[PDB]
């Protein structure tokens, strides 16, 4: 089975830059992993704007994801993910940008969760979305509600929450504020 | 130009690990959506119609921009901050000496200050004694760069037998009205002698 996968990583502000560093990383082992015949790729950034940063005919032609990515700078603005995902349903799986018609569709969205437009995915129901949390901001009940907002259903199965290695520091957060 | 947003204050130097009260404002007369995009971690928020205020915390990062939004009608209004951040030089450290050195020939003394600055704001002194040797600013380094280091040549005398080298940083953050924060390493003594 073919399968068109775009990866919609969050380039906003409210990332860290070893953070973003992380998403980067992600995606290439992703890819790494999969570098088979039958997936093909494309990156998306999205913060205040979106931007195609490799699309399915340039993972063809270059397959090295340390070469598809290397022109990627963060772009740390807001963080439009409703917006951005209608961009990828609606912008990123056509043909002009090499995508096949007859694959599988799959976004992998890589996001803090802490979107600051709103509005309805609508345009993306056909497409198998899942959800990678990542930073601080993902652990706000908010945020965690928006993630599962945007996952494919049974949203337990599709999203997943990266561990950065921070978890200490929420607790100490937490505990700090309700024993004192 | 007619409507917009402000972050106020716009730009802010704190003490690594330190917190800042920063507040976003608009004269959209109806605003939609309103917030505050950092990756600072926030511990307090206050809330009006044309206003958020927010108390960020942890603040560790050499330098980092807050952007405050509103949406108005159509348009979203945007205004971004600075927050710097200053470590004082808690670890000013002198290289080891050597246990013998002879004299006529030279050694080196180096002064590390880790994680201390920014470092155009950091000034690192050799001493021998209260005399100083070489004194370096690192004026004109790139303003998120923390840490300093300061190495020199010294040629060894029968007079610097028994004479304590250290070393000082100075983070003088007098120009931006918060003080010089100043540190010395515990001195080394030389022992020095002819091979002949
Ligand atoms: C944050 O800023 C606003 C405006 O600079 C503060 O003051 C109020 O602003 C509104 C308009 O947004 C004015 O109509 C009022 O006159 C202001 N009220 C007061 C009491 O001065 C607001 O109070 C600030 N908030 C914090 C927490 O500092
Ligand atoms: C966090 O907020 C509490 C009150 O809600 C306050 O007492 C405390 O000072 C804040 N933390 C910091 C680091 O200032
Ligand atoms: C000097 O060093 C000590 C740690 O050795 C530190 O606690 C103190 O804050 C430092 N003073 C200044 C002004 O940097
Ligand atoms: C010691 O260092 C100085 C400065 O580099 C050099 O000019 C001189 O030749 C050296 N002297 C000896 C004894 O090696
Ligand atoms: C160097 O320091 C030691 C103690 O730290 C002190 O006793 C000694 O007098 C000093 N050497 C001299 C006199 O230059
Ligand atoms: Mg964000």
């Amino acid at each position: 089975m073919n399968v068109d996968l775009v990866f919609l990583f969050d380039g906003s502000m409210s990332l860290q830059p070893d953070e973003f560093q992380k998403i980067l990383d992600f995606m290439k082992d992703v890819m790494k992993k999969l570098s088979n015949t039958s997936y093909q790729f494309a990156a998306v950034q999205f913060s205040t704007s979106y931007k195609t940063e490799f699309d399915f005919s340039d993972y063809v032609k270059w397959k090295d994801p340390d070469a598809l990515l290397k022109h990627v700078k963060h772009m740390l603005l807001l963080t439009n993910t409703f917006g951005a995902i209608n961009y990828v349903a609606t912008e990123v799986f056509r043909e002009e940008l090499g995508a096949r018609p007859d694959a599988t569709k799959v976004l992998i969205i890589i996001t803090d969760g802490e979107a600051t437009d709103s509005g309805n995915i609508d345009a993306a129901k056909d497409i198998i979305r899942y959800i990678i949390g990542i930073g601080k901001h993902s652990q706000t009940k908010e945020s965690q509600e928006t993630l599962h907002k945007f996952a494919s259903k049974p949203a337990s199965e599709f999203v997943k929450i990266l561990d950065t290695g921070e978890k200490l520091k929420d607790l100490f957060t937490e505990l700090q504020k309700k024993i004192y | 130009e007619p409507f917009w947003a402000d972050l106020q204050p716009r730009v802010a130097f704190v003490e690594r690990g330190g917190s800042l009260w920063l507040n976003c404002s608009t004269n959209c007369p109806r605003p939609e959506r309103g917030g505050l995009e950092t990756s600072l971690r926030r511990n307090g928020t206050q809330r009006g119609l044309r206003w958020l205020a927010r108390q960020l915390v942890d603040i560790r990062e050499p330098e980092t921009q807050p952007v405050c939004f509103f949406r108005c009608a159509r348009r979203t209004l945007q205004a971004r901050g600075l927050i710097r951040t200053f470590q004082r030089p808690d670890r000013v450290e002198l290289m080891p000496l050597p246990p013998w050195q002879p004299v006529g020939e030279n050694f080196t003394l180096s002064c590390r200050v880790p994680g201390a600055g920014p470092r155009a704001s950091l000034t690192l002194t050799l001493l021998r004694g209260a005399q100083e040797l070489i004194r370096r600013s690192f004026a004109g380094e790139p303003p998120r760069a923390r840490g300093a280091v300061l190495t020199a040549t010294v040629l060894a005398r029968r007079e610097d037998h028994g004479a304590n080298f250290s070393c000082r940083a100075e983070l003088d953050l007098r120009p931006h009205g918060l003080g010089l924060f100043e540190n010395s390493s515990a001195p080394r003594e030389l022992r020095t002698f002819s091979l002949s």
